[PDB]
């Protein structure tokens, strides 16, 4: 998964 | 309450930029991304790019060199800008919320259409009904609204009295970068030469309206 | 970027019925899978996150799920307000992206099209162009073959569709052909006629006019 709101990528 | 409003322009010259306005409402632009989206017709939905909530942004590779995208914090706006559209950029354009999983509250879209044309407005021609419209049946009579630009027109039929039965298409864009539409509606047979039928093209970016009687002709 | 495919453009259904959206990746999301719907208006809401939460809001009619590569959205009972364009999406990888969309239509019974055909007004003609126009009234499914004749013989690269959207209340489509020409070219022909194959006619309809008598 990437964070829609802050874009951080596991 | 969470709200998306954008602004910006319907009509955009070819090699222009697109600038449009995401103004935010119950968030901070600090906790959630703002994601760019376009709908192009006949093609589905295609990221464009986003302004996370730290405050950098990633674009889709095919946009890398064209796009620009800055937020004001203070004034919860986020820009976006394209640069030189082209015909294959007509699109409705969307920002909406990123918060963890997905985008989950839209603003409204911005309807774009990239063109060069002139505005013009319609010739309206009547589509009289046919000399061999059945007996005591149903009969098709309209009108024809050739050539306008931009969008939209609206048709009425005896001054909006009459609206059972009509069909006002969408319209086609030509070539040259006109529109043309018909509107149609169906009466009954027996009515034709008692009752009156006018259709009323009103083109407002034009500031355009035209009044046209459609009468019987002989085939 | 991770291909994400809605192997049906469109599907029908009747008010009531369960109807399931499919959308696969190309490669395994992690049930990273968000459903969103377009109206016939543009707006645009969320649906469904991470393949089967419900977003606020959202009536719980909806439904998704799946795994790997492999997503479904249901509806358990379609109501009007769900007639729509349904997107999948992937949020597993950067890029964001999304499937190519399902349009839902209302099924109903056959509807043969009602014809007609339509000369050029003299207006028109006074300026030098002729616009013939074929109307298809009411029918439905929306597929439709229109073929242009003049006196018994075809045409192609010179006419114009449009398709109205599904009635609200009859659940029916309306077609409209255009063919416009010169002025000069119009007057080449006697007969003006339009030719109509639809699945409620057992054989083709058609329209004609005869130039000299309008």
């Amino acid at each position: 998964q990437f964070r829609h709101d802050s874009g951080y990528e596991v | 309450q969470v709200q998306l409003k954008q602004s910006g322009p319907g009509l955009v010259q070819p090699s222009q930029s697109l600038s449009i306005t995401c103004t935010v409402s119950g968030f901070s632009l600090t906790s959630y991304g703002i994601h760019w989206v376009r709908q192009s017709p006949g093609k589905g939905l295609e990221w464009l790019g986003v302004m996370w909530s730290g405050g950098i942004t990633d674009f889709y590779a095919a946009f890398i060199s064209r796009l620009s995208i800055s937020r004001d914090i203070s004034k919860s706006q986020v820009f976006f800008k394209m640069n030189s559209l082209q015909a294959d950029d007509t699109a409705i354009y969307y920002c909406a919320r990123g918060s963890r999983y997905a985008l989950d509250y839209w603003g409204q879209g911005t309807s774009v259409s990239v063109s060069s044309a002139s505005t013009k407005g319609p010739s309206v021609f009547p589509l009289a009904p046919s000399s061999k419209s059945t007996s005591g049946g149903t009969a098709a009579l309209g009108c024809l609204v050739k050539d306008y630009f931009p969008e939209p027109v609206t048709v009425s039929w005896n001054s909006g009295a009459l609206t059972s039965g009509v069909h006002t298409f969408p319209a086609v864009l030509q070539s040259s970068g006109l529109y043309s539409l018909s509107s149609v509606v169906t009466v009954p047979s027996s009515s034709l030469g008692t009752q009156t039928y006018i259709c009323n093209v009103n083109h407002k970016p034009s500031n355009t309206k035209v009044d046209k009687k459609v009468e019987p002709k002989s085939c | 970027d991770i291909q994400m495919t809605q192997t049906t453009s469109s599907l029908s259904a009747s008010l009531g019925d369960r109807v399931t959206i499919s959308c696969r990746a190309s490669q395994d999301i992690s049930n990273y899978l968000n459903w969103y719907q377009q109206k016939p208006d543009g707006t645009v809401k969320l649906l469904i996150y991470y393949t089967s939460r419900l977003h606020s809001g959202v009536p719980s009619r909806f439904s998704g799920s799946g795994s790997g590569t492999d997503y479904s959205l249901t509806i358990s009972n379609l109501e009007q307000e769900d007639i729509a364009t349904y997107f999948c999406q992937q949020g597993n990888t950067l890029p964001p992206t999304f499937g190519g969309g399902t349009k839902l239509e209302i099924k109903r019974t056959v509807a043969a099209p009602s014809v007609f055909i339509f000369p050029p007004s003299d207006e028109q003609l006074k300026s030098g162009t002729a616009s013939v126009v074929c109307l298809l009234n009411n029918f439905y499914p929306r597929e439709a073959k229109v073929q242009w004749k003049v006196d018994n013989a075809l045409q192609s690269g010179n006419s114009q569709e449009s398709v109205t959207e599904q009635d609200s209340k009859d659940s029916t489509y309306s077609l409209s052909s255009t063919l416009t020409l010169s002025k000069a070219d119009y007057e080449k022909h006697k007969v003006y006629a339009c030719e109509v194959t639809h699945q409620g006619l057992s054989s083709p309809v058609t329209k004609s006019f005869n130039r000299g008598e309008c």
